[PDB]
């Protein structure tokens, strides 16, 4: 938020955008927490080509 | 019916011969009978010496499909 005239806060978007440093710390400490993700072969190999296509759009 | 065998025993053996070897071998008295039987044999010949001579993405998609019917 910042504020501007009256005299409200006006709402503003956010981010959180990691310096080098940060990659290197979030990463290190998130190494563990990784998911299984149980779902049969054929849905992980299903979940793969859908994001294929996905890039292959962007 | 011993001379194809000499062939298709030396065919593996080694691929490097001179002539008179192979006159030696097939119990030829004659040289020129020779690379008639070389020819016969689709043998090329140089000069009296002979020489005798799927993506993974694909295999997995293979493995995959094998399994899952």
């Amino acid at each position: 938020y910042v504020a501007i005239e009256e005299k409200t806060f006006l709402h503003l978007p956010c981010t959180i955008e990691a310096e080098e440093a940060e990659e290197i710390g979030v990463e290190h400490l998130l190494r563990d927490v990784r998911d299984q993700a149980a779902g049969g072969l054929s849905i992980r190999l299903t979940n793969q080509l859908k994001s294929l296509k996905g890039l292959q759009s962007k | 019916a011993i001379r194809d065998e000499i062939a298709k025993n030396t065919e593996l053996s080694y691929d490097f011969l001179p002539l008179s070897n192979i006159k030696a071998l097939l119990f030829f008295n004659n040289e020129k009978e020779t690379e008639k039987f070389a020819l016969e044999r689709n043998w090329p010949i140089v000069n009296s010496k002979v020489y005798f001579n799927t993506n993974i993405i694909e295999k997995a998609m293979d493995y995959a499909i094998s399994i899952e019917n």
